[PDB]
């Protein structure tokens, strides 16, 4: 599945854009836990953070969660408590992932915004 | 409340 040379497989924490909304952190996940249709060759699909929901999402309008301050929106961070819901989801999974161990948001954004120190973005791969 | 996210 998802092998066309494009980037990102099963897993992997991404921002993702879709028409309407801010980047918003998302999981890429096989077609199988959508239970709807196969992606289309260059696309993947995503389930993002926060709502639990379904797109199937171009792998050029997806980047790395890891380059987080690149696209971390702080005014849709000030204006949506449902974008600050989505932020912490997707961090705790973010954090048990690489070993990290700390309104609670506060250490993770900084962790986050900072580069995911000590573990870099390397730390944020799925297995 | 599930299924596909609506742009």
């Amino acid at each position: 599945e998802y092998q066309d040379g494009k980037e990102f497989g099963i897993g992997d924490l991404v921002w993702g854009k879709i028409k309407g909304f801010s980047w918003w952190p998302a999981m890429v996940v096989s077609w199988k836990a959508t239970s709807k249709r196969q992606a289309m060759s260059g696309m993947r699909w995503v389930q993002w953070f926060g709502d639990g929901k379904f797109s199937e999402v171009s792998a050029d309008k997806l980047v790395a969660l890891g380059l987080f301050s690149q696209h971390f929106n702080l005014a849709t961070f000030n204006k949506l408590v449902s974008y600050r819901k989505a932020m912490y989801h997707a961090l705790e999974k973010a954090r048990v992932r690489a070993g990290k161990t700390f309104d609670q948001l506060k250490p993770m954004l900084e962790w986050a915004h900072g580069g995911f120190k000590p573990t870099g973005i390397e730390g944020l791969k799925p297995n | 409340t599930g299924g596909v996210k609506k742009p």
